[PDB]
């Protein structure tokens, strides 16, 4: 959940700097003397068990992909029954076999995962 | 026998339904692995046990039904040539093919052949040959059985070469 | 297993989890470094309670979040995890963590001048070279009867 | 490299390989496979940018993120924002001969890539094309009986030809890489929507998306294995 | 009357396959490839290094097949007599040469494939094949060299111009690599391998990415290569690589790379960094900078372009490859399947004989600038081609 900042003048990357005196987070540039205050205090995250990428591929034309299986599940939003579906597109040994469905009318994505902790995808 | 065939075909139908539930089950995330064994490895282990245990029952079925004058059976009973697996594959069902200890893998993307749709883990899709040799194989099964076969012919040359050097 | 207790499925689990090598890595959902400058209160709403428990220190904070299932699937306490961390690092790193009842498992660490490199290496030491339970070299252990 | 790969389906024979050391490294072309001779890409390249392809020098990803990358013989030439239009046209053009038939074109829908190859050495085979529609209800093979008769008139006069079949978009050559983006029916009857206890079990069309159909499954074999009677009743070695 | 629009059935396949084989026969792979050699690739081998330092070759004609005799001399050769006589069913080659100042013509014998357009048998009827003593069922596609029928066996190789990523096993200090073998249809067949390497294994400290360029004796930090190509700011460099601004995981993996290139902040410097890794101490700066340019313009991804304005194109493609390497290191994509037959190419007669008659027309064209570098002032060795072919 990092977002990444660049110098307004150089477009080089910004690095963190503590404002020792007032106890605040700055990003500075190493190439200009530009600086700006930080948006959050999170500067680094490492997900060991990640979901980024389960849904990669979902694209306006997903339903013209003849190779994808189809089902008659209904979706939560449109109550339509035109889906395509696939497994997780992370390419792990340690993935579930859960399915991801894509509603072909309203483009809503949903899962067959009955322990869904996911909001987003 | 006609009746034996129908039993064999039901024996097989029931294993494919076992498979379909263990499928639906992993698909809803309700299956558990147990202990260092991944989900997908647990899935596979189970589907292969089902599919083997089907082969075998279907083969026991055929063996039983053959009479004492059945000349295949006479050879087997004498000990002079052939065994159960041969009855079985000839008359009841040839069974799961495998390459490196696993079901036929997805060598196109997410599929074993272009005649299947993606993410298909079913028996057909990964190498179960439901037919016996008498009945004949379909084209897909034919190609997966040749995959398998091929692995024995290579394994066999490597064994022969490996063994010969050890022996010396 | 020892001659008495060799048909205890439960005394066999125990023996499994005393041998099966376990690192922080295997229980840790995600690690994070936050700028959280004032070591007596917190920019993190949720750990208000954990800080609220304390009858020198870096403003940069490393914070790990552990998995309840995995922690109990290897008969691990927070206490033991923290104790592990601590006697690894000793006076050189300051660590406190969420108690057992607590709903979420959190470890939060700080150093004790350029101070985020140390942290991301420190984090790597955490996650890989800290033996929690078990014996080196032993990757899975399975029961069979 | 010794093992029979899924991707050799229809291109190399699954049976014919010598014993020993050469096992699996010597192969035989399937009866109907062919190999590209190579063909120059410059009219395809021109065509693409007539059709909206935007050149790499203009590309700014942050500003067109939905874009499909377009590659030709292995070179990224740019980006296109409706690759469905472009793709329906490219194929129409290859089905009529304006693009040479042995050119291969793959769109990968979820990878947002469109790859085309006009180089020599690619091995391929022909398949029937399957198109919705009709008018008459389902998806159907583009060839129909009237085509077959023209064929058999020609055989019997010994002028409608194999090439007539390519030219009219009835048949098209597909390589292993393009094979990944289609769905093929094994027999023409898998298109229409009490069995013989002695027949083998076939697992039906759970498929409404076929794009192609095999001409005949026995064409996966090569020369030698095409002389065995009933190979489908034999253990594979 | 049977409807012309009716759907076909399984039997009707044999009609379509008969039609394929009446057209193609059984060895078209052979024929189609030789035919294309004779008709197009030959002439293109002459228009690469056409000119020397003046003298420039144009058109080729290909004889029908013929023999240099024992005495009574030069004669049409049919394949029955070459078999029998230990002959070599060959035709000859004639270029169109030009002298011009700055400070027909036989060149050889080409073994010709039976039933190619050039061989007598391809036009012949069934009677004609019996008069010539050639079985009407023979199908062609081989050569007769010294009276023996010789077939060339298709050679399988990888394709070039394809990016492939691979993990590397355990004791290695790199964990993944992405590799292309860049190549040419026009130019030569000159084969640079770019590799793009991710250093440090899963959670090492600063995993970095470096590329191996040809003649450069150290791996170069990918950001320096981006700077030598003209893409300077971290932000532009990252947007050729990570085409999705919310992929904070990819971007966080490209931070160490930004640190590893931080010292080099402009193109000139970047070239120089490179150029010094290619040149000895002593070489002056401008010459070093130019060494680097020429490496990048000529020997880095040359399938793209080998000419001057073409830097955004290479930049992007290097980017793409680093995206591919990362998508695999982040476990989004599997390592590439080195056995997918669609990434293979099989080399038949034409290509095999162009590997050869290129190589050899390049010797023959080198003996022409030696009638000429020692000429203090139509004198060509034919045979070198003839017998390299046959040999
Ligand atoms: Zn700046
Ligand atoms: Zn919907």
């Amino acid at each position: 959940m990092t977002t990444f900042r660049f110098c307004r003048d150089c477009n080089n990357m910004l690095y963190p700097r503590e404002d020792k005196e007032n106890n605040r987070l700055l990003f500075e540039c190493r190439t200009c003397s530009y600086v700006e205050e930080a948006g959050s205090p999170l500067v680094y995250r490492h997900e060991l068990i990640t979901n980024i990428g389960e849904t990669a591929g979902v694209v306006q034309d997903i339903g013209s992909d003849p190779t994808l299986p189809r089902s008659d599940r209904e979706c939560p939003k449109c109550h339509s029954r035109e889906n395509v579906f696939f497994q997780s597109q992370q390419r792990r040994k340690d993935t579930s076999m859960v399915l991801f469905f894509v509603c072909l009318s309203c483009s809503h994505i949903f899962t067959s995962d009955q322990k869904n902790k996911r909001t987003q995808f | 026998d006609g009746p034996t065939m129908r039993e064999i075909t039901e024996t097989i139908a029931e294993a494919k339904k076992k498979v379909l539930d263990v499928t639906k089950e992993a698909q809803a995330n309700l299956l558990t692995a147990k202990h260092g064994m991944t989900l997908r490895e647990s899935f596979e282990d189970n589907v292969v046990r089902f599919l083997n245990e089907a082969r075998d029952k279907a083969g026991r079925l055929a063996e039983v039904n053959l009479k004492d004058l059945n000349n295949v059976k006479q050879m087997v009973m004498a000990g002079s040539k052939g065994s159960f697996i041969n009855i079985a594959q000839m008359s009841a069902c040839v069974g799961q093919q495998s390459v490196e200890g696993k079901r036929i893998a997805f060598g196109f993307v997410d599929r074993t052949l272009p005649h299947f749709s993606k993410d298909d883990y079913s028996p057909e899709s990964k190498g179960f040959v439901e037919n016996s040799y008498l009945r004949g194989l379909t084209p897909q099964e034919f190609f997966f059985h040749a995959m398998g076969g091929r692995e024995g012919l290579i394994d066999t040359a490597v064994k022969t070469a490996e063994t010969g050097y050890i022996q010396r | 297993l020892e001659p008495g207790h060799a048909a205890d499925q439960e005394q066999a689990k125990l023996i499994r989890s005393a041998i099966e090598h376990t690192t922080l890595k295997s229980v840790t959902i995600a690690s994070e470094i936050y700028y959280d400058p004032d070591p007596r209160s917190t920019v993190i709403p949720e750990d208000e309670e954990i800080i609220q428990l304390h009858l020198q220190q870096s403003p940069w904070l490393l914070r790990l979040e552990l998995d309840r299932a995995a922690m109990n699937d290897k008969d691990l306490t927070m206490g033991q995890v923290g104790e592990r961390i601590k006697q690894t690092f000793k006076n050189d790193l300051f660590v406190i963590w969420s108690e057992d009842n607590d709903e979420k498992l959190i470890i939060r660490c700080r150093v004790v001048a350029e101070e985020d490199h140390m942290l991301k290496k420190i984090e790597n030491t955490m996650l890989e070279n800290i033996t929690l339970r078990g014996v080196e070299n032993i990757e899975r252990v399975v029961m069979m009867k | 490299p010794r093992q029979l790969h899924n991707t050799h389906w229809g291109l190399v024979c699954p049976a014919e390989t010598p014993e020993g050391q050469a096992c699996g490294l010597v192969k035989n072309l399937s009866l109907m496979s062919c190999i590209s001779v190579g063909t120059d890409p410059m009219p395809i390249i021109t065509f693409l940018s007539e059709w909206g392809m935007e050149p790499l020098e203009d590309y700014v990803p942050h500003q067109s993120p939905d874009a499909t990358r377009v590659f030709v013989n292995g070179v990224w030439h740019g980006v296109h924002r409706n690759p469905a239009r472009l793709m329906e046209t490219l194929r129409t053009l290859r089905r009529k001969g304006d693009i040479n038939p042995e050119v291969s074109m793959i769109r990968d829908i979820r990878e947002k890539e469109l790859k085309i190859f006009t180089d020599a050495g690619r091995v391929y085979r022909p398949l029937f094309i399957v198109e919705d529609d009709e008018s008459l209800g389902h998806k159907e093979l583009k060839v129909r009986k009237g085509h077959i008769a023209k064929l058999m008139a020609t055989e019997y006069q010994d002028e409608y030809t194999w090439s007539s079949l390519l030219n009219e978009g009835l048949v098209e050559y597909i390589d292993a890489e393009e094979e990944e983006s289609i769905l093929i029916a094994m027999q023409p009857e898998d298109l229409e929507p009490d069995v013989d206890p002695a027949k083998r079990i076939r697992v039906s069309h759970h498929a409404t998306t076929f794009t192609h159909c095999e001409i005949h499954p026995s064409m996966i074999l090569g020369v030698a294995a095409s002389i065995i009677p009933f190979p489908d009743h034999n253990q594979s070695p | 009357f049977e409807d012309e629009s009716a759907p076909i059935t399984a039997e009707d396949s044999w009609a379509v396959i008969s039609a394929f084989f009446r057209e193609k026969g059984l060895v078209s792979q052979q024929l189609d490839s030789f035919n294309q050699f004779v008709d197009y690739t030959l002439q293109d081998i002459i228009c690469e290094d056409s000119t020397l330092i003046e003298i420039s070759f144009g058109k080729i004609y290909v004889t029908k097949p013929m023999v240099n005799e024992s005495d009574g001399v030069t004669h049409a050769l049919y394949p029955q007599e070459a078999r029998l006589r230990n002959l070599t069913y060959s035709s000859g080659l004639f270029v169109d040469v030009k002298k011009r100042t700055y400070e027909k013509v036989f060149i050889g014998r080409l073994p010709i494939m039976l039933r190619s357009k050039n061989c007598y048998l391809s036009e012949a009827t069934e009677s004609d094949l019996y008069k010539l003593k050639e079985c009407p069922f023979d199908m062609g596609g081989y050569f007769i060299i010294n009276g023996s029928e010789k077939v060339l066996i298709a050679q399988e190789r990888s394709a070039g111009n394809i990016v492939q990523v691979f993990k590397k096993a355990a004791p290695s200090p790199i964990s993944h690599v992405a590799e292309i073998r860049s190549a040419l249809e026009k130019g030569s067949r000159f084969i640079s391998t770019l590799q793009v390497k991710l250093y440090g294994r899963e959670g090492s400290s600063a995993r970095t990415i470096k590329a191996t360029l040809p003649y450069i004796k150290q791996d170069i930090p990918i950001v320096i290569i981006f700077r030598a190509l003209g893409i300077i700011p971290d932000g532009e460099i990252l947007e050729h690589i990570c085409y999705d601004v919310n992929d904070w995981q990819m971007l966080e993996m490209l931070k160490p790379c930004v640190e590893d290139g931080f010292v080099i902040q402009d193109r000139e410097t970047a070239l120089d960094f490179i150029g010094r890794r290619g040149t000895a101490l002593g070489i002056k700066k401008e010459k070093r900078i130019q060494y680097a340019k020429d490496i990048l313009q000529k020997e880095f991804l040359p399938h793209i372009t080998q000419l001057e304005g073409f830097e955004s194109r290479k930049a992007f493609f290097l980017g793409y490859m680093i995206n591919r390497l990362l998508l695999c290191a982040l476990d989004r994509k599997d390592q590439d399947d080195r056995d997918h037959f669609g990434k293979k190419r099989l080399d038949l007669a034409g290509p095999l004989l162009a590997q050869l008659f290129k190589t050899l027309f390049k010797k023959l064209t080198k003996d022409i600038f030696r009638y000429m570098q020692r000429t203090v002032e139509l004198a060509i060795n034919a045979k070198t081609i003839t017998s390299g072919l046959k040999y």
